[PDB]
Order: C-alpha cells, then structure tokens, then sequence
C-alpha cells in the first residue's frame, strides 16, 4: 500500500542526513550510533552489500525499500536457520532445553536479554515443555 | 493427553522420517520382509517348487501390504510434526509429494492385482525395492565421487580398451589356424572381455605357443587396467569420508547460528506480524517512525548475520590452518607495525 | 629365591599373557600346532588316508591336550603378578573368567572324548581355533571401520545388486530360446552373482548375440561395484592405522600423567587408610581438623588431576594443529591488546 | 559413622567463611592460600566442577561429603592410572627404575620432595628392586 | 556483422577446441557415432549376419566420413581466434599441425577406400579411435603416477614373479605322474599363470594330495602379490587427485600474476614498437636518453616480475604452512630481538 | 692420461654400481638377456621345440656367459672409485664380497657345466635371475610395509578363515547327497578355497537349492574378506611413497650437515695425523700444550656438531609443523613475559 | 643496428656513476631513485639476476644489451601470461569485463592509471566489447 | 704410549681450574672463552653429554682419555658424513664444484677461512679438478 510505501519514505529521509537520494554508509553510522551501539566501518559496508545492487557505495530508496518489502517466506532461509540450530543440536535430535537456550542466547555474541529469550522460548516451544522442537518454529515462521 | 498426543506424533514422525538410532531395526525389519518377498516370487519361477511358493507367497504378500498401508496411513497421520503439513490443505499437500504418490500407487496396484500379471508382480516388487532409499542419496554421492575423478576414471577405461583390442586381435592372428575357438573377431574379442576382467569362464583358452605367449605378456597389463577404477572409487570414498569426518568434528560455527537466531528473532520482534511484541521493542527504546528505523537497521543486521553464517558455514580442514594462518601472520605485520610505531611514539617524545 | 620366584612368576605372566616381542613365537608353534591337528583331522574324513590319519591323530592329539594343560595351569599359577588373582579367593575368581572356563571345558571334553563322536572332535577343533585370538580385537577392529564407512559400503552394494537384477533381467529376456542354460529367472540370477563378483565359473555363459552385446556392457559397471567394498575397506584400514601411527608418535599427554600420580600419591598419604603416613602430611605441615582440611582440598587437586588427565589423554594430529593455534592466536590476541594498553600506560605518563 | 559425618562437618564449617550453608570457590581460594599455594580462579572453578553436582557455583554439605566419601576402589580409575603409567613406561615392558621416578615425579609439575617419591617407590615396588611393575600398584591400592 | 560474425567463430573454436561444459555432449555423440561404426564393422566380419552388417555399414560410413569432413573444415575456419592462425599462412601452418595432418590422411584415405581392403577398413577404425585423444593427456597422467610409483610396482611384480615360479615349479614336480594336466614345466608355467591372476579358466587344475596342499598354501600369497599394482596404482590416482584439487583452491599467486600483465604493459608501452604509445610515456614523466633510461628499469622491472611470478606459481598445500611458518617465525624472531632493542633505547634514555 | 685413466674408472664404477639415470637401459639390456635365456630354457623342455630350443641355447647362453664375465671383471677393475678396494688386499676384500662370490661361483659353475645336468641348468638360472636385484630393498620395503600393518592383515586372514570353513561346512552339509562334487569335507574346502579367492576353475560348483542359497549369502562377504590384503598393501604403499616425497622436499638439514664436515675438518686438522697442518692451526693461533687444549675442545665441538646433525636428520612433515609450533608458541611465550617485564621496567623508572 | 647500439651505450654511461665499465646494484638503486620510486636493496639485486650471467655483482654492457635486444616474441613468455590472465581468469572461459581489468589492474601491486588501463583494453579488446579474449592479446603480443 | 697419557693428563690440568679430579661445565666455558668464542650454557652442557657416560654433570678423566684416545677409523661416521654430503649433493651425482665448497662451507654455521676451505678441496678432491667425489674423501679419511 502506499501508506507503507510513504512510512519507508520518511525512513529514507530519517535514515538520510544530506539529502543526495540515497543512504550513505556514514548515515548508517550515525543512526546506529542514534540507538546507542558503535558499529565499526567494515560493519556498516556490509550492510551496504546486503541492501545494495548496483555497487553504488551507499543505499538508495529502490533497494531499501526491497529490502524492508520481503518477509522470512521470501528469504529461503529454512536450511540456514536449521543448520544454525543444528550447530546448537548438540545431541542431534532435535531439542535443547529451555534454560540452555537462554544461556547460549543472552551469551553468545549478540545477547539478548530473559523476556526476549523467554519470548523466543514461549514463540518456538509450541505445546511449552522448554524441550523445542526447532523444525516445529523454523516451519512456522520461517516459512 | 494432548500434549502426549502431540508427543506420540512426534515419535512417529521421529522414527517414519529422518531416524537417529535403533530407527534401522524397524525398517532392517521391513527390508527382510519385502526382501523375502522378492526370494520368494523368484522361487516361484521355478516350475516344481511352484506350490509351496504360491502357497507362502499368498499370505506372506498380504502381511507385506499391510504393513505398507498402515505405514503410509500413520505417516500422514505423523506428517503434523512437520507445520508444513497441518490439516486438510497441509497433509493434502503432503499427499501431492511425488514419493508417497508412488507409495499410494503401489499399494492400490497390488490390490488390484488381488482384485498372467505375474510379471507385473515382479516388476512391482523391484519398484519397491528401489522404494526402500527415499532420498536418493546414493546416486547422489555415486556420481559426487566420479564426477569428481572423472578423468583417471576415462584414462583407465580408454587405455584398458585399447589393451583389449590390441591383444584380442594379436591372438586372433595367432590362432586363427589351429583352433575352433577363435572363429572371428567377435569371438576372440569375447575372449579379450572374459579374461582381462579376470572371470575367466574356461569356453575360450589360447592353445598354441604364439597365442599363449602373447596373452602371457597381455595379461599382466590387461587385468591391471580393467581392475583400476574399482580401487580408485573405492581409495575416493575411503579419503572423502575421512575429510568428511575432520570437517564434521570441526564446524566451529557456533558463534554466526548464535547471531543467525538472535537477529531472526529482531526482525520477527521488530516486524508488524504481531501487535502484542514490546519486549524487544523495549529492549530498544530503553538502550537509546522510530519502529520502522531500528526495523530497517535490524534487516540490515540480520542480513549481515545471515551473510556471515553462510560465510562461516564452510570451514575446512586444511582450510582453517591455511586461512587462519594467513589472517595471524597478516595481523602480526600490523601488530609488528604498531609496535615500531608507537614504540616510536616513545621515543618521539 | 623368594624374589626369584616371583621374577619367574612374572616371567611367565608376561609371556602367556599380553606378549611384547618374541613370545609370538610361542604362540606361532602353538598355533601351528592345533593348526596341523586341524589339517590331520580333515585328512581323517578322507576314506582312502584314514589309517595313517587316525595314526597320527591320537598321538599329536595327546600332545596338544597336554600342551594346553600346562599352559592352562601355569597360566592359573602365573596369575600371581596380577593382585586380583592372589590366593584363593584371587585365583579362584579368575577361574571364574568367562575365556578360562571354555578352556578348561574344551580340556576335559576331549578327555572325556578319550574316556560317532568325531564330528564333535571336529567342531570342538574349531572351537579351540577361534580360542587363540583371546581378545576380539579383531571383530571390534572390523566393526569399527565398517560402522564407520556403512553409508558407502552400503551404497555400493545397493547399486551392485540393482544392477546385477537389471543385466541378469536382460539376459534372461534375450537368452531364453536357443539356450538350455538359462531356464528360469532363478538360473539367470547364480548366473549374474557368478560374473559380476568375477568368480567365473563356466558352467552358464551367453551363447547368442543379443545376451553377449548386454553382459558385454553391464559387465564393466557389475565387476567394478562388486569389487568396492573389498577397495574401500582395504583403504579405510590403511588410512586409520596411518593416523593412530601419526597419533601413537604425538602422545604429549605426559605433564598430566605425572600430575596423576603425583595427586594420587597425595590422596592416599592424606587417606586415613595408614597410620605410619607422616612423610607427606609433614610435607604439609611444613610447608604452611587440620588433617581433613588438607585431605579435602588434596582430594579436589586429585579430581581436577584426573579430569585435566582426561582431557589431555586426547591429543590428535590435525587437532594439535587446529587447537593450538586458535589458542596460539587468541593469546597472540591478549597479547596485542595488552601492548597496546601498557604502551599507552607509558603514554599515559 | 556419625564421627565421620560430624568430622567432616567441622570440614565444612571451615571450609565455610560466611555461613550461607554452601562453600563458595573463595573460601577455597583462601584456604589454598591458608597453606601457602596460590591458586588461580579458573583453578577452583574446575575443583567446583569436581565437587558440585546440581550446578551452583559453590559447594554444599551432601557433595562435599560424597566426594569425602568414596575411595580409590570406587573411582574406576585403573585403566586412567594405567595409561598414566604408561606414558612414563617408555620401553612398554611395565617397568621404570626407581632413579627415574624420582627426577620425573620430582622435576614435572605438582612436584614432591624425596622422602615422598621414595615412600611411593617402597608402596608401588612391592618386593623392592627399584624396578617397579606399576601394574602390581594399581591392582594393589587403585582396585 | 563482422563482430558477429567473430563471436560465432569464437564459438566454435570454442566447442570444437579446449571446452568447457555441455561440449561433451557433442563430443559425446559423435564418439557415439563412431564407436556405433566400429561395433558394425566387428559385426561385418561375422559370416551369417554379413548381409544387415554391410547394409547399415556403407551409410554410416558416409554418415561419419561427413561429419569429419565437415568437423575437419569448420575447425580450420574457426582457428581464426587463435591469432597464429590467421590468413593464408597462419591457416596453412595450422594444416601444418601433425594432427590435422592425420586426421585429412584418413579423410582422403576413407574416401579412396570408396573410390580385400576391408582390414584396411578396420585399421583406419581403430586409428579414428585413437584419434579421438587429441592431447595425449590420458599416457603423460598414466606415465607420470607410475614413475612416481616405479619402485614398489618393481617389488611387486618381482616377487610375485619369483612366487610364480616357486609355487609353478613345486606343483609340476608334485604333479608329474598322476595327471595329463601337467606334462612339462610349461603347461605348469600356464596353470601358475592363469591363477595367480584369479583368472581361473579350468582346463588345469591340481587332482593330487601333495599339489592341491602346496597351492592351497601359496594360493594366499600369489594372488595377493599379482593383485597389488592395481590397487597401488588406483589409490595412487586418489591421492593424487585430491592433492591437485587442494592445490586447485590455493593458487593465491593473483598478486604476481597482475604484476607481470601490469609490467608487461609497462614495457610495450615503452616498447619502440608503436609511436603512438603517450598515455604510461607521460606517465613516467609525470610521476619525475630518458626513453631507454625508463625503458631499460622497466625492462628490469618486468623480469623480476617475470620471476616473481615464476616462484609465487607453485604454492602447495604442505609447502604453504611449512614455508610460512618458517618464514612467520623467522620474523617474528627479528620482531622479538627488535623488541629488546627498541626497548632498550627506550631503557638508554 | 691418469685423470682420463681415473675418469673412466670412476664412470665405469657410476654404471654398474648405484646407477642414477639411463644406466637402467643397460640393466634392461641384461634383463631381458637373462630372462630369454630363462624363456629358451623353458621352451627347451618341451619335446617337440626341443631342436630349435637348444640350437639358440647354446649360442645365447655364451653370450650370456661372456657378458657376465666381462661385467663382473671389469666391476672389480672399477671399484678403484671406492677406497676401501684400491689395490691388492683392498680389490680381494672386494672379491671377499659375497655377492662377488655368488657371482663368480655361477659363472665358473656355468663353464664347467659347459666343460642329465640341464636341470641343474634351469635351477642356476634361477639364481642368476634372483642375482638381478643386488640389493636386498624389495624385501625390505615389503617386510617393513607388512610389519606396519600386520595387524590388520591377521584380522582379514583370520576373519575370512572363519568364513571359509563356516561357509564351506554348510554348503557340505547341504550338497552330500545329490551332488558327486562334494564327497568329502575335503573337497568341499577345496571347494571354498577356490571361490572366496575369485579364482573360480568350475569343477566344483553347488547344484542344489540349499547349497546354492547359502553360496549366494556367503560369497558377498568371502570374496570380500579374502581380497583385503591386496588392498591394504596398495593403498600401504601409496601412503608411504607419497610421505617419503613429501619428507623428501623437506630436508632442512643442510645447517648440521655442514656443521658436520666444518668441524670434522676441524678435528682432522687438528689431528696428530699429518705435521703439514698449519692453516687452521694458524686460524686458531691468530683469533686467541695449546695443541691439545684446542684439540679436545675442537673434539668436543665434533661431537656435539655429530649429535646435531643426528637430531636433524629426521625432519617429518606434520613433525615440522608440530614441534616447530610448540617451540614457536613457547618462545612466544618467552616473548610476551619479557614484553610484560620490560614494560614494567619501564615503568618502573 | 649501431645507432641503437651507441644509444644503449649512452643507456649504459647513464646508469654508470663512477665508470667501471659495469653497472653496479646502487647505480640502479639511484635512478630509480632519479625517477621518485625508493626501491629496496633485495630488489636491484633480483634486477640484476635477471640482467647479469657471470655472477659478479653488477650489469655490464654485453647483459644490458642482451637483455635490451629481446623482444616479447624472443621471451617464452606465452604459457606464463595466459597462466596470469587464468588466476584472473575466475570462471575460466577465457573473458573478462573491462570495468574488472580496471578495478583489479588498477588497484593490485604496481598499478595504473584510468588512461593506461584503458589502453590495454583497447590492445586486449581487438574488436572492442570490454570482454576481453585473453589469448587474442597474447597471441597478438606476446608471440 | 703413557706419553700421550701424561700429555691428555696436562691437558686434564689445563681443563681443570678448582681441582676436583674432574673437567665441570664452568671450566668448558672459560677455556672457550680463553680462545676468544663465549659459547652458550647448554653448548657446553650438550658437550658433557658427548664426553660423560656416567652422568654426573662433569668431565672426568677416564670419559676425556676415551674422547681422545678414538679416531675417525672408531666413530662409525661414513654414513653420517656421506649423508651430510648429499644434503648438498644438490643434483645427487657424487660432485660439487670447490668454489660451491668454498661459498657454502665459510658462509654457512661455523664458517671457516680461504686457506682452510683450500686445504678441504686439496684433501677431498684427490686428482684436482674442483669437482669432488665426496665418497672417494669419505672412503680415505672417515674409514
């Protein structure tokens, strides 16, 4: 719809600062930055290869507003994400308790605090047994 | 008991689809009996143990379609693990895979078989032993590792063929004369198959002194050329599951699934799809329109996650020394530099 | 010489039990011993050799019954180097191992033989042919590498066996009329199992001109996927002998071993199971209720002793490599950023 | 015996600093130290991973107790200690002079004095040639 | 359409010449084609099916002989992309090439054969087989894994030969008088022969006591030792495979290789060979008799890139962490003693 | 022309001992000599070629004998090249040799052969054949290679044992009745022995339907029990040559190498052996009794430069990453405490 | 000819600095210097393996010339240039994109400018469409 | 003759400087020093493992009379130096050229002068062609 269409237009121009008709790396920086997390520049450049197609060096409304248009059904992502939890599969049967979710998760990399983890828990444990199966979430929402 | 409904379900599905452990006894199990089977139809061939084969064959095929029908009838019901099949439309879908068409297909054919179709029962019977793989992996991995040694695989056959004719048709000049076994060509090139593949039947045997000495030279190099691709598959298999065995102890992936999960679940939690999401949202309105920009900034960071990942998907053995050795010493030169300098930066002051 | 008598007592343990070096060749003339008794007891069934069979039969019968009454009980008298077998009790128990019990039942069967009975003569012979292994290393030696490459093995033989139905199939279409050997399906089938595996024995071969040009072609690919598994398994030992070579020379799992000893002795001084224990308990008194204190802290050293043990009892050659230099350079990486800091801390001032 | 069982309760009250029921990896730092050594933190942390058994950080009474409990009989450490052996059993024969125990147990890590080696070599070499058949050791104390 | 009129001729020297992926297909039919000629040929000599034989063999003669021709011409018109044959005398020294050469020998020689010449016909086929190679890749691999090989392939045709002569000569002499099978040491020579390879054809087998239980014996270590090559030479390929396609991931030699066309440039742009060159001319003197001062440093420069180039071309997969590593520790000792030393100075001051 | 006179003896020495090069065509020259030779004699024992057998015999054999003679003649007048046989004493030590003696017993053994002895003939050919080899090296390449993996061929002889007789028994059991093949156990092992070896003569083959169904179960695992040796031992020796090049490539002990010969020429210079020795006395004089003083030293640094070169002389590949990452590690550690230490001097001041 | 003769004689008396009748490593060193490049010393020694074959430490006047008096086709250089157009030769078919030649010539090792780069494309690029037949520009060159 | 065994005893006197009946590591140390080269702690320690056999950590007279009282006829070194040969028996013939000798032997380790280098060459190479036959100099002097 277009009220989307518009709404991803102020997030161009609330995403750019000089005003050239497109998002430069330095904008990214900046907005980052806005939320409170320093990002380094590599960061910010690789940001730009996943949102940009022509090789540009900065991102312009066409490709950002491709990028925010798609939904996990239009990322074919359902291997990669259960190969991830694979890695996390340690047995390899298809379950990992609750509470080692929440360890690996708000400790590894990234890390997230307990409502999100438990949201997670609560969103890919269907039935609630803290033992998931994780086809049952990546079959859910990923698809 | 809906949560042992679901529970049971899920055992199924567990032990049907992909197995894990003591899953190869069930279908060992049912590998014997359709085994069996096809022993016993192929005794019926035979004309005087004809009555006892029909008269095991009857039952021993009704068991086996039996078993089939309840399989398939409580993999549908199993299929609800999966979310993909879900109800009607889910499970119908389910039924529209081309594996399980067949499978239905089989199973109605052979009771209207019980509703001169003998051949077609053996036919049927080799259609589902084929059936047993359900993945195709072995042809896959067959022609992963020939593709992969393709050309010493074409280098042994062509220089065994042209050993072949060149010592088949030595010998057929040489015995031409005082033999009845060596009639033609065709005949001395049967022998040349027969004995360089090392079968050795016994129809065809050089007897003169011309013939014999020439398959004396012949046959050392003959045997030796037709029985190379069986070693060099066999040597390919034994070094890609040893390579496949490093790099599966280690993935050392870990970090970038981690990332994967934690930045799916930002865009899912940042993404419209429900309106009951504000933990996240919290997280990041207390760690400071604005929904959109750190929806927009979180796509970017999952799609570097989901870049990385794959990036990071792919560590090798060789690869990780090579790669990682190459990263340590290229960041040593730039620790060696920064050491000059701000050692410099020491003695600038 | 009570000294030398348990000298001698080891001795023979060592020999009879887990050999080192030449005591193969103890085993190597007992071996050929019962060997020959087998060879001379096949010899028997023959009709014609019978008499100077049994003529030699009872006379190295005897020998061997006595040679391995000897053995049995000076092994049973050697078992004094193990403390589990000490006395009574100790020796008795060991007598109560399961291989020691075959073997005394085998010696007093075939004295009771000598107290139609030759069938049992020949089968007890087998029995006490598989008696020499003592171990089952060789069956756990070939369960572990065939466990290990199952998927291939099993794919060549799917793939072999579809192929033999395929050609046999074939054949048998195109060679039923102007030929009596292929008469059934069945016939047609030994006749595939025959030539795909390279035996070759003569009695069926394609005899028209249709059977030949397809067992001309299917040949090439049923000899070479008969003939993987016997590759596959010969490189897989090769290369698993190779690597235990490669990790039998890097064991490097020393420092923790004498940490195991060294904690272990620490345990038992501090154990309460001796009252003359005073040499370490001074050890610590020196070197500063009291007695439990030093004893449960002792005892955590000799736990976290035997788990740095376990882990260091792993060392391989590719993970050597592998982990030593993500630790190689993750230290390198304290290491940069503390020059980094302390270079500053000199600019600092 | 309840002697036992009170004697290694005084255990645990001086392995107790603070009194929260439990022995926190501190107080075991600060009574390595009150015999001299210096131990690391990750040190005590592995003595926690020997100890405890629910995963608490710390050490209660009941798993205190039953590691004070259980003897080298009930540890199944013989084919451990045999390996241990047998990476100073050089030749493979089961046999290592008595001079040699001593410079190794006496130069490599955890070392001891020699009035220490020496009483192991008089334990371990039962009739006393120096020449030690460790498996006679670790079938006399270990089983 | 001139460049269309290149880029078609570039596509066919591209499929007819080095190719790539789907060329094969084609190469793949007209091996089909020829090969279907051959088979033909070998069934024309057969008396009875003599008349079909010639039937389909004229045409299909005619049939390949066109497509040769036509293969023949369109590669002498493709060779235009290669700039050596270009124009009249470029061509003509393409029809120089000793293949081409061969290949409108049989041309013209297949249609003289149309303008008891039959074994000429099969001769020329098997030429056109042979022809079918184009590189002789197939004897250089072959030639290059038994040279590296040579020594142990040497040990095991020597001792099996010695255990043919052995276990042959033993046999005959345990078999001389109860058997027409061996009559002279010969015939044993055969017989040894023919099993130690497993070929087994079964006009002569043991019918003794004393000759069945010595090749009983030396069974197990003939065809051990007359089976090694092939297993040898078959895992020799797999290594050698898999060590190429190591190396084939590592090549890491980009930065010597955009040096020589960087400096390769450089020197035919300062290279008297065309006046117009300007563009690196200004370069040079930009970046400041001076002609050939410029180009003689250039020169310089291209053969220390020419050489650099030369030893940055053989990066291994051993030698890269061997060489580097020596090489990293090697600097990392000037980076160590370079540290104590700037320290110093900064301890000097 | 005494250098010339020296040159030649030292060439002669180059080719017919330790060869390098095409020496190896003259060696094949007088292999394939010798061997038709062998082939004659062969040929000579049937009784039909008999005339033409001896007819070139007797020629060939002179010529054989003749080159033999001058060969090792002129050996002996070569191994002036070599010290040790210079002269007298020095060339009858050589002759002292017992290859020499070998060699020189069947050359006179042959003369007075010539001065019902044929078989005697055939036997010395034999010899003269074995003579060949000169070294002893394939011996010991196949023990050291059987010796590496004994183990693993004991589990597949032993293994493949087992199934012979079990299979076998079974198979006798169910075809003594309709069958005159199996009469006794004995021919029924016969019977198993040729099959699980592939070797398959035909004489023996089960015609039955319980000895063809137990066959047809126990012939998959047979012949693959019995052909793993030939396979291990392939797969052995590729293994093994393909580390020996590597550890080829990797010498790196040209430091201690000359080190060696430095201080040997120290030690010999230093010697009372000759009164001549000045310069490196003088070299010793000039960078300051004293004679032996610098003498024993200078013995001291031979043997340490001996025992460098010892250590050094086994290099490996993974050996070479292995000890020269822990020693890399541990003088980085080294190095980092120094950084620490030395920064904290300086802060310190 | 003596013209070109006299002329690398005059070449030769250039790189000479102190008149040795040869032309030493720092002669070389200090006209590439004389042209703003600051080489290394290993460097103007590989130079002179490449001129030099005496071994003697310098460049006389018979290397200058020889090395001055072959050309491309008088170098054997054809395998090792079209080996070195392969390793830039990603997919293997034997093209590159002009815009790529920019990027990589232009920014790896001893690079160029947009001018210079652009002239190899039109001597690569005969017929001109900026994918480049590698071989055409060696077998029109090199040989 | 016990005139060679008074004179390694004078030089047992000269090694000896405290007087313990035995040659320490120090005195090793200080007689190298006395010739001008400052050798390395385990330099020394490593010749004590050449000389001793009873491993004290010394030199005593009985292990110093037996280091000196062997010739190169009593080291078992033909196949030690012939390897060592072959390291830089770079084509693997059996020939080196004597400038090769020189290059290698006075720049590689523990290098020597011009004049010694000769006299190697005058000793190996016997006729005098510069090309030597290691094995005939292996042979003469090592045997």
């Amino acid at each position: 719809t277009e009220e989307q269409i518009a709404e991803f237009k102020e997030a161009f121009s609330l995403f750019d600062k000089d005003g050239d008709g497109t998002i430069t790396t330095k904008e990214l920086g900046t907005v980052m930055r806005s939320l409170g997390q320093n990002p380094t520049e590599a960061e910010l450049q690789d940001m730009i290869n996943e949102v940009d197609a022509d090789g540009n060096g900065t991102i312009d409304f066409p490709e950002f507003l491709t990028m925010m248009a798609r939904k996990m059904k239009d990322t074919d992502s359902e291997e990669e994400i259960r190969e991830a939890f694979r890695v996390f599969d340690k047995d390899g049967n298809g379950y990992i308790s609750a509470a080692e979710l929440r360890h690996v998760m708000t400790n590894l990399g990234e890390k997230l605090t307990d409502e999100e983890v438990d949201e997670m828990i609560r969103e890919a444990d269907i039935d609630g047994d803290g033992q998931v199966n994780y086809e049952e979430f990546v079959q859910m929402m990923t698809a | 008991r809906n949560a042992f409904y679901r529970k049971l379900q899920n055992f199924l599905y567990n032990v049907l689809e992909r197995p894990r452990g003591w899953a190869f006894i069930y279908h060992a199990y049912v590998f014997l009996l359709v085994f069996s089977c096809l022993v016993l139809s192929v005794f019926s061939t035979i004309k005087e143990y004809e009555k006892s084969s029909e008269g095991a064959l009857y039952i021993l095929e009704i068991v086996t379609i039996v078993v089939f029908g309840v399989e398939y009838f409580v993999r549908i019901w199993a299929a609800g693990c999966c979310c993909r099949y879900r109800g009607w439309r889910g499970r119908l879908k389910f039924a529209r895979k081309p594996f399980c068409v067949i499978d239905i297909m089989v199973l109605i054919a052979s009771i209207a078989v019980l509703a001169s179709a003998l051949r077609s029962l053996r036919f049927l019977q080799i259609l589902r032993m084929i059936r047993m793989d359900r993945r195709g992996g072995t042809w896959k991995l067959l022609g992963s590792v020939v593709y992969a040694h393709s050309k010493e695989l074409v280098t042994a056959w062509y220089i065994g063929f042209l050993c072949l004719i060149l010592a088949s048709f030595l010998v057929y000049l040489a015995e031409k004369g005082e033999n009845d076994h060596f009639d033609t060509y065709a005949d001395a090139l049967w022998w040349g198959l027969i004995t360089l593949t090392t079968i050795g039947y016994g129809d065809k045997y050089p007897q003169t002194w011309n013939g014999r000495l020439l398959a004396a030279t012949f046959t050392l190099i003959g045997v030796s050329f037709f029985a190379l691709p069986a070693g060099i598959l066999g040597s390919g298999f034994a070094l890609k599951v040893q390579e496949q065995h490093r790099q599966k102890h280690f993935e050392k992936r870990r970090n970038p699934a981690a990332g994967l999960i934690q930045s799916a679940w930002r865009f899912y939690a940042t993404n419209l799809s429900r309106t009951d999401l504000h933990s996240t949202w919290q997280y990041y309105e207390r760690t400071v329109g604005l929904k959109v920009s750190i929806r927009a900034v979180c796509v970017m960071r999952f799609l570097v996650s989901k870049r990385k990942f794959k990036e990071s998907l792919r560590p090798y053995d060789v690869m990780d020394v090579i790669e990682q050795y190459s990263a340590g010493h290229l960041d040593m030169l730039s620790r060696i530099k920064s050491l000059q300098s701000r050692v410099d930066q020491i003695v600038g002051r």
